[PDB]
RNA sequence: UACGUUCCCGGGCCUUGUACACACCGCCCGUCAAGCCAUGGAAGCUGGGGGUGCCUGAAGUCGGUGACCGCAAGGAGCUGCCUAGGGUAAAACUGGUAACUAGGGCUAAGUCGUAACAAGGUAGCCGUACCGGAAGGUGCGGCUGGAACACCUCCUUUCU
RNA sequence: UAGCUAGUUGGUAAGGUAACGGCUUACCAAGGCCACGAUGGGUAGGGGUCCUGAGAGGGAGAUCCCCCACACUGGUACUGAGACACGGACCAGACUCCUACGGGAGGCAGCAGUGAGGAAUAUUGGUCAAUGGACGCAAGUCUGAACCAGCCAUGCCGCGUGCAGGAUGACGGUCCGGAUUGUAAACUGCUUUUGUACGAGAAGAAACACUCCUAUAUAUAGGAGCUUGACGGUAUCGUAAGAAUAAGGAUCGGCUAACUCCGUGCCAGCAGCCGCGGUAAUACGGAGGAUCCAAGCGUUAUCCGGAAUCACUGGGUUUAAAGGGUCCGUAGGCGGUUUAGUAAGUCAGUGGUGAAAGCCCAUCGCUCAACGGUGGAACGGCCAUUGAUACUGCUGAACUUGAAUUACUGGGAAGUAACUAGAAUAUGUAGUGUAGCGGUGAAAUGCUUAGAUAUUACAUGGAAUACCAAUUGCGAAGGCAGGUUACUACCAGUUUAUUGACGCUGAUGGACGAAAGCGUGGGGAGCGAACAGGAUUAGAUACCCUGGUAGUCCACGCCGUAAACGAUGGAUACUAGCUGUUGGGCGCAAGUUCAGUGGCUAAGCGAAAGUGAUAAGUAUCCCACCUGGGGAGUACG
RNA sequence: UCGGGAGAAAGGUCGCCCUGAGCAAUCAGGGCCGCAGUGAAGAGGUCCAGGCGACUGUUUAUCAAAAACACAGGGCUCUGC
């Protein structure tokens, strides 16, 4: 408005929050989890989207996510939370690598082998 | 009165618009330069001073086309105003419809053009500008 | 037998209002009951830095004394100020946790009512006060961001 | 986070330090900072710079360079020109080790390494051969500085995994014999960049020190060879078999470049957003084909742009979020005309500086590039000095148009206080008179034979003022209505006279502020929250009916809220008309001109509805407010 | 309840001699003595939380001093001389 309110005070800049906040601005965490479940999206989608609640190095409880079929995650595994949310979920704010220190990767798996954590056949 | 330079190109932006013939605005040293040089470079077809008041008048006659008017003054605005005053040395002038339009440049030699005054390398403060 | 279209049902046209459009057999509100999530209050419990007021105060620099070593200097020995560290007392900031408790967001859309959206069937809303299982009801003032209706009792003039 | 500081602020004399100084002490005074942010809390080494962006800006401070702080945690001093000292000392504290139990030794925030922590970051390597540093006349010694080497596709740049001819060959996916991969393949000629083997083979090395002649003077200068390489037989060149020794990742519904089939049937799953799968899925898994990138390809995490999505450049506030309830006014912001002086802002020149490095431009050497050398520009900045005076600021003077005062005509429900009138309702007394009155869509509760309702006369008390009366008028807003008086205030027009910019807005702040509500003391006719009965309903804590307390009223106070609305802040100046009305002036009438109040509409604005001279039209100044919805005007103070 | 709580809590000095600044007082420097210097006697223990009663006050002389009574304040009702 007047160059004068803009002196006395000036415009307001907001922080932007974060995304990803419970993995300390890490690409990714360590965890151990404590339950492996499954639950239900909102709507219409109909599934059992298999989650599982891990407890990060820096004592964050978080919910992740097991992309893929097929997977060991027994009640105490170690997992690696990357992160990305899915609009299914709510609660669900993580996802775990597959192909990382203890967790499984997939076996038939041709198309996309980067990801899911599959070797070259 | 806040900007006595802003009311003169007022009246005449109002004038252009509504499609008059002669305007009839209180005179200054300042708005006399102005008329001075708008009629120098050719946005107005006459002005006369007239006496007889105790600050005078100018009566300028506004400038269109002999067939399909289309008035030759578009958009003369400000860019100094009371509540920001904006200098510039002979580096920083503006480039008013590229190099199409003038720049009034009141300068340490007096009120010149934003081109004629380039040439004498001197700054000023950058008054009005008209298309 | 039919005087007739004021009522009941269905249909057509014009205007009007709408928070409906799979189109009122619509949309939508609140309490209670059952789960999940995050955040407040609370008798208490447990910490973390820094500040201040006292007491004690190592080494060290700087003073006093120095009856003892030395020929003079000076030194030994006592002792004073300053100050790390330790102890103590009351507060300030802040973190975690806690029986119990208030409200918020979702879940399958369970129970009760129909408050708003048409003049929503008592027009709606705002401020305030009282009351009630709940949406809510009523009193006073204000607004149209409301619909339908929407020109008039006197007819004409002297300075009283 | 609104007060902070007590040697604190200034002074007078001493002690002092390299040096001025509350740096310290003795005495006197109460000063000093603070809304232009003291103090307090959180975070953080600063800059040259890096990323991004058209630019203005925004986000970080690795590696290179400059400044500051630290060396297990704290304190103190000595030596020394220089330290309150990383690899020096003393003392205290916590760890680890030795011990004969009396006492002692330690500090990788140096290089290479170990444990732990983490998603994550390397050799217990070689040499002083170059440059630098310390000591020495020198020779020379030391140098985990430094130069090399190993590990990690971590990033940038460059090359290769072959080049020409060759048919529509098998094999696959697909259609109902064709098309597809496809000159792709088999096969035919050629090159070894790279890889292996062998033979040659560097620059980085200029010097230092000792013997020789020259000059001048103990200073400089020339030439000689046995001289001086960790990298390293490293770079590089040549010779001989051999296409041999070397291509993967993501995507294919839209955004966005690329489509067919098979299997599952809201399952398994996919997903940056829209969203796909419930049995014919171009969206899931697999196969074929296609697209992009390429020794790399995707995901995640942190930034900039797109975002004009905090807008100075470069947005808005009637209905989408947004004008304070309204005025007065402090600090502050802005400034009618002319004129004289200074030159603070502004502009121009000169000198100094703006380190080096980095970005950009140009040119040279590594086979090109990355990289390196040289030059320019840039570093938007600051200090001194010399000029111009158009605009802003300051000082002086002048003017009336802005503003204010005065004089004359008027204007109003404009305020405060005190008196007074009528109609109507209620009650009481008296007279008449008998069976109903009242109420609803219909009823009932209720009052009545103890004489109601009805009517006449009188009396008592409270509240509000029919007609006038209205898009009237006044007030800053809230608001103001029977009549009269007193005490005030304000506004409009005009022949005056007068001062001369005395003006506009206005954060903190002050005042006023509907109704409801609260305290104290009166009053209480009607109305009537809550409440009690009757009625409707499946229910009716409501609508309807009968009663009724607070309240509504008055005299002092308290809160400060409204749909406090024109959902439109206050000023000033311009830009077409038509048509009423209020109060003035000029008019014998017509009609004209100021100050307010409504309607239609042109241009212009607006997403449209609409607005439109009393703007939501074109400009300038000041204030307040807005930045998705909910949580939320909620929690805490 | 803005008056309090509060002497909250928690701490420091006190003897004798000399010198100086001083308004008598007192203060500032030194020195000396003892286990101890307001050297004897007299002079508040404090804090935290709950019940009752607002408070000061009065009461069973001779077993009960209280949460009992009273109290300022609030209310209803009678009373026109």
């Amino acid at each position: 408005p007047t160059i004068q309110q803009l002196v006395r005070t000036g415009r307001t800049q907001i922080t932007k929050k974060s995304k990803s906040v419970a993995l300390d601005s890490c690409p990714q965490r360590r965890g151990v989890c404590t339950r492996v479940y499954t639950t239900t999206p909102k709507k219409p989608n109909s599934a059992m989207r298999k989650v599982a609640r891990v407890r990060l190095t820096n004592g964050n409880e978080v919910n992740a996510y097991i992309p893929g079929e097929g997977h060991n995650l027994q009640e105490h595994s170690i997992v690696l939370v990357r992160g990305g949310r899915v609009k299914d979920l709510p609660g669900v704010r993580y996802h775990i690598v597959r192909g990382a220190l203890d967790t499984s990767g997939v076996a038939g798996r041709t198309q996309r082998r980067s990801k899911y954590g599959a070797k070259r056949p | 009165y806040t900007d006595p330079i802003a009311d003169y190109l007022t009246r005449v932006r109002n004038a252009v618009a509504a499609n008059h013939k002669v305007v009839e605005i209180p005179a200054s040293n300042l708005k006399k330069e102005i008329t001075k040089i708008l009629f120098d470079q050719g946005y107005i077809l006459s002005y006369k001073f007239e006496q007889n008041t105790v600050q005078g008048s100018i009566k300028i006659a506004l400038k269109y086309d002999k067939d399909t008017k289309e008035p030759v003054i578009k958009d003369i605005q400000r860019i100094s105003k009371p509540g920001l005053r904006k200098y510039a040395g002979a580096a920083k002038l503006p480039r008013i419809l590229n190099g199409l339009g003038i720049a009034i440049v009141s300068t340490s030699k007096g009120l010149m053009t934003g081109k004629q005054a380039k040439q004498l390398n001197v700054g000023g403060e950058v008054i009005c500008y008209v298309y």
